[PDB]
DNA sequence: TCGTAGCTGAGGCCTCAGCTACGTTCCGTTTTAGAGTCATGTTGTTTAGAATGGTACCAAAACCTCGG
DNA sequence: CCGAGGTTTTGGTACCATTCTAAACAACATGACTCTAAAACCTCGG
DNA sequence: CCGAG
DNA sequence: TCGTAGCTGAGGCCTCAGCTACGTT
């Protein structure tokens, strides 16, 4: 499925004949469920049925909930992403601490490389090389916090030395929003392979239930950074709309132009195979 | 790049079995996500040729073996050149190739 | 060769006496222009080149009945020939072929 | 945070007003203050609910559970900014020691065998009933001897004759299987409520509810009773008679309680014992 | 324009309805839109047809051919009024000067001879081909020296042997004659459409037959028929006949474009007429 | 070859049997031996006919004429292997001398003016009648002075008032036009029968008028229509129409005899043509 | 204020057989503007259909380890 | 030293979703022709 | 001038 | 044994609102 359905009108959502049924007072739309990739519920004026939700969960549709300010606040978490789900669990519980370290660190390296590539892209040839240096000094589970130093540098270079990444502004709001979209994509994909998302590689179960998704999405963060950077002078509502480009656009991955959700599926499946010690090379994503 | 599958029918109604056969087939069409363009005339958006071959297969499986039922494959581009001599264009989401949709906005 | 097909589909209202008359006129037009009934409410016209096609489109706007839903689709003979008959018999009328030579009898 | 587990299984509309959950059915109406709610459990597919309600449920970090058309759970809401306390249970469950699982599982199976015997007794098979009690006394951790399986085969043969196996296609097995599924769903639901995953069980087949199967074991005879009493009937009748499980009351911890309520208490305590927060598995008998 | 050749040889009733030709036989029934039809060929003597149909056939400018008991053609419908303003061209045609007719006629025959030669060349008779080109170079106005006739006799002997004359009763001549009649009819039709009388030929002008002018105009095209029958020289007449319909199916190079024969004949005719009218100089050229 | 002109204008079926043309209408039948027929004229669009019949008609070189929905001729069959004698007429017609055409045309128009006058007299306009006779006496070859036109204007104003023009959308003009078109068609048909082209008038030389020559010949007969329309000048058009068919029902004095109109038109036309051809002297006269 | 499956009868779409009524409305001539024809060629774009590359999964070859 | 058997690496077929690419195509370009209506002209007696 | 040819 | 134009009523196509019965309640 390939559509991102955005609902922000007072309406009743229901299910009939394999269709999502949208009823507003004005008009009415039927959308075939197999066509839908993501269902995004922006507003608090929407009714929906539990039948619909069941069927949404059956098809593997990412469902997002929002608050009063149209920021996302949660997602549906299926319990049983497969019929074979028991098998992967046992494997996941057996992931060795050394292999988790290898994989996690491999992944963070890709993130830093992509942060650098993005800096290069904005004609900061110099600070870009600096990040590559921080990357070369990485050791397992990054005890030195090279990731965090790389990030602080990266963000100061992009948005000036006045900028923290904890300050209340349109730029951070945008970044956060985009990052949540990504989170949701990978949370879905993980569950679909039979893994628990609560169990992260570096911190399992630490202050949140989606640690493993956060770990996997790391290399993709710059995709959102790019978009926000390009709209850094815009209002938040525009930033938000521009961010949906993530689902419309295609990106180079394994020599092919692929849609982001499809990349995330392949990426996740292979990361999981490597953690399971069924194969070696961690897959690479570069911007 | 997207395809459209255009399906047209004239199906008999005389007998009870003819009628049942029809109701079943139409039900299948709706459930497969075909859209009524006109009465007896339905269209289905498809992604790739893989999906198309697959649908054609499902169609043979649920062939009602009555009346005249014809299929035409065409590119989304071809379909988009459709001329509305009269009546309003169909702006239902299901009829568009848009990846991002908004029920509202 | 250069041939194309114009596929015309309609759903036209019948409530009123005038919109029935409007229909009968339009259908008459179609038959007289050499459209052939593929199915009820669905008609096709074989055309030699694009020049002829533009001309027919023009005639169609001229005889627009201004009722119901009436819709046109252009396609190459080659495309039309790929039509799949899921069921029912193919249309072997001469009017539905491209053949430059025809024998009636023989 | 709150203390109520709100269960909805009637065709209904849920909404939000003035810090209350608003429940409207054609029969009944209820307002429930949000701060009172710990868990919202949506058992059926006949419920409407609003996104406002959902937002506010997420604000409070109320555990919201969804079920399918059989009333098995299929998902939950995952907040991006916090956690229901149910999240802590997963860590605990992963830490369940193999010994403790053995103790609890074996305790449980014993209860099942006891109840199988009591049922045989009930049908004036005084003799085979004692036989089962004997098999029970010989039980060791994780039942390596397969006393469970021997007991069961004996039990079923006695009830339905020596020509009967539990793998044969007939009305009796269909009825048993159906009834067992009802039970399964009750315990599946209760487990997820406590924060456990139902997939991997205490012993041992990739089923998604192994742990639920383990917990329901002592209750199986409740179904057995009903099917036995209607063993000559058609399947559609068997099916309808089985709904007595939800209507009737059963003795449990010295009081007559409804089955769903028993299952809640039973499950919560079994989990506490597996977590080593309590000693002494709870007991259920016919 | 119109592009179908409709051949009728079954006991049948032809009629007209709603701009269609209506064909009814005991078994089968066909409707054919009139604008699609180029030629209607009535092969047999077992056909009924209505005068409405004939009117409408004449309106659309459809070549209608009548046949014998042996399926040979014997006549054509000759419209009286081939165009909106036919009076105008007629006056112009009457004013064609004898010199201009000579120039045009002789130009035309030269093209025929060239095409006869090209056809010979095509069959690896390099030598006799050059011979014809020589006869052509010797041509004077209205060909007082049969050069045309000398060229033709040579041409035919070299193709079908020195035993062959074009008057002897055989399958080859029958085929040639049939093909030549098809051509005649095409140009007869085109002339009448431009507003000319076909009776008034450039050289003999109505002395013998009523289509002299058509015969004159078709001259360069004769080898097209010659080619087809040469290639099927050994075949039976019924096959020769069917192969000849290729003339309507095929396309030929004319004025840098590949065009259908009926369309060529239209342009060719119109331009010949313009030159006769002295509205332009330079006869159009058709070569095989 | 034969002598009969067979005119078909009834819904009917034509066929061939036993060397006879077979005419079948719902009313009656006729068989006519083919050797007796000179011309077959098909006036209407309600006729079926067989290809056998057409073959046999072409064998005999019977002139076959086709007409449209208004009974004007539109074509003829052209045999590939012979000629009806009507073919010889074209040559003759092309040779008509300018003087002879002038004589004949002016003679004819004189007859028209006389008949216009006689009609005025008939309506007790003694005075304007004499006026027209005066215009007639002043006529020179091809009427350069336009005596015809001035006569007509006077004639019509007298009959329908000075407020009347021929271009105003009256029932009267509609009726006149209709009647005139009947007449036109009669003479168009007779002319093509003799082998003439109707496009080539004596004086009518309009590029768009496909029937200039017919308009010339019908001139003396116009008042026949004028009479009828005048007598019904106060009636509705549908009645005017119906009353006009009297032209075909009634008899008129012609060459000392009471004859039907179509028959008169045949004799009249044949003779006019003979005098143009210089095969006889003395235009035939028709007076009302 | 949930879904599915199935059938029925009301009412709108669509065609067709069958009926009635109707059936020649210019003729001084030439010019011009305009709407309606037409079949070919030319040009970059689109498309159907098969190749590709990165998979899985499973017989092969080659590789190995004794025992005659 | 042979090959029996068995254990391993190797290379093969069968599968997808993209991508490629020879072929088909749409849309415009060309250079005409046909028919119609309306409007222009003719002479010259009211 | 109109308006018939 | 010819066509058109116009309308009507019979009868087949096509959809839909509305009904019944069912569903590990
Ligand atoms: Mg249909
Ligand atoms: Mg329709």
């Amino acid at each position: 499925g390939w559509r991102t359905v955005v609902v922000n009108k007072h309406s009743k959502l229901s299910y009939k004949n394999n269709h999502l049924v949208f009823k507003a007072i004005d008009h009415q739309e039927l959308i075939h469920l197999s066509e839908i990739d993501v269902l995004l519920l922006e507003t608090t004026d929407i009714s929906l049925t539990t039948m619909l939700l069941k069927r949404l969960i059956d098809e593997k549709i990412l469902v997002l909930f929002c608050d009063d300010k149209r920021l996302p606040i949660g997602k549906i978490l299926p319990f049983y992403g497969r019929h074979d789900s028991s098998l992967q669990l046992t494997r996941q519980l057996a992931w060795t601490e050394e292999r988790k370290g290898q994989v996690w660190t491999a992944i963070i390296a890709q993130k830093i490389t992509n942060q650098s590539l993005h800096l290069a892209q904005r004609d900061y040839g110099q600070k870009a090389a600096a990040l590559l240096a921080m990357r070369a000094e990485l050791r397992l589970f990054d005890p030195a916090n090279r990731e965090g130093h790389a990030a602080r540098s990266y963000f100061n270079t992009l948005f000036g030395n006045d900028f923290t990444r904890e300050q209340e502004n349109d730029i951070n709001a945008g970044l956060n929003y985009g990052y949540t979209l990504l989170l949701s994509i990978f949370a879905r994909e993980l569950v679909q392979t039979g893994c628990f998302t609560q169990l992260g590689l570096k911190h399992a179960n630490q202050f949140n239930d989606f640690n493993l998704a956060s770990d996997l999405m790391e290399p993709f963060r710059p995709l959102v950074d790019q978009i926000i950077y390009e709209n850094r002078k815009e209002a938040f509502p525009i930033m938000k709309r521009k961010l949906f480009a993530l689902f419309m656009n295609t990106y180079m991955y394994k020599k092919k132009q692929m849609f982001l959700t499809n990349i995330a599926t392949d990426y996740t499946k292979h990361v999981v195979k490597v953690l399971n010690q069924e194969e070696e090379g961690v897959p690479e994503f570069g911007i | 790049r997207y395809m459209r599958l255009l399906l047209m029918f004239d199906m008999p109604t005389d007998t009870a079995s003819d009628r049942k056969a029809y109701r079943k087939f139409r039900k299948f069409l709706i459930n497969e996500g075909f859209i009524m363009h006109q009465f007896s005339v339905y269209s289905k958006i498809l992604l790739n040729d893989t999906a198309n071959k697959a649908m054609l297969a499902r169609l043979k499986q649920n062939n009602p073996q009555r009346g005249l039922i014809t299929l035409l494959n065409v590119t989304e581009k071809q379909f988009s050149r459709m001329i509305y001599l009269h009546g309003e264009q169909d702006n239902r989401v299901a009829n568009s190739d848009e990846r991002i949709v908004f029920l509202g906005e």
